[PDB]
């Protein structure tokens, strides 16, 4: 299964709302996730299910979708949140990752 | 209180092979995934493959067969993955993690440097 990511950076401002997409070669029946990786940390879950929020994670993130198309989302950018994220399918006992996007804030 | 911990950084020459680990602690062991990720310098993240320590069962990516090869030892709660005839694109980052709806949790990460 092949994932497609977009775009693959932006740049954004605080108190905004970024989003971001993934695109698979077939129907992935909602199994996607999306992590969170900051450089010096480990990658970090922070929904699963296409919309379902992690335990712990903030509200400010969230995701949409169904079918071969999804949609992640940050609310309220902040300045922790730069960093480089990618979405997961996790379909048929196997992982992918998206090709990734940073996210760079601006100020 | 859970954790992964990864084996050391790894220094190897062309055609041979390294075995890197990870115990975990902190959760049943026996009832849960363990991914293999690797990373390229300046690349995303790369499935390499799974293992279900309860049953020995083994998921890869087609890419990684052939090259990575995953085990488990359920009394020492440590998966470990080997990788056969090194080669240059091998210098990478590579983790570990047990990473589902119950928890998510991933090793420091560990280098592995390819040179003649
Ligand atoms: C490739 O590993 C084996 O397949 C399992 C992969 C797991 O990925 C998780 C990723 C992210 C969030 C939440 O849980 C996912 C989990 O459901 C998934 O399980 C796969 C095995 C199965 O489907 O039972």
């Amino acid at each position: 299964i092949q994932m497609t990511q977009s775009p693959s950076s932006l740049s954004a401002s605080l108190g905004g709302k970024v989003t971001i997409t993934c695109k698979a070669n077939q129907d992935i029946k909602k199994k996607i996730a999306w992590y969170q990786h900051k450089p010096g940390k480990g990658p970090r879950l922070l929904i699963y299910y296409t919309s379902t929020l992690k335990s712990g994670i903030s509200s400010r993130f969230s995701g949409s979708g169904s079918g071969r198309d999804y949609s992640f989302s940050i609310s309220n950018l902040e300045p922790e949140d730069a960093a480089t994220y990618y979405c997961l399918q996790y379909d048929n006992f196997t992982w992918t990752f998206g090709g990734g996007t940073k996210l760079e804030i601006k100020r | 209180q859970v954790q992964l911990l990864e084996s050391g950084a790894e220094l190897a020459r062309p055609g041979a092979s390294v075995k890197l680990s990870c115990k975990a602690s902190g959760y049943t062991f026996t009832t849960y995934w363990m991914q293999w990720v690797r990373q390229r310098p300046g690349q995303g993240l790369e499935w390499i493959g799974a293992i279900y320590p309860g049953n020995g069962d083994t998921r890869y990516s087609q890419k990684f067969k052939g090259k990575a090869t995953l085990t488990a030892d359920t009394s020492s709660s440590t998966a470990s993955m080997q990788l056969s005839s090194l080669a240059s694109e091998d210098s990478a980052v590579y983790y570990c993690a047990r990473s589902d709806y119950g928890g998510d949790y991933w090793g420091q990460g560990t280098s592995v440097t390819v040179s003649s």
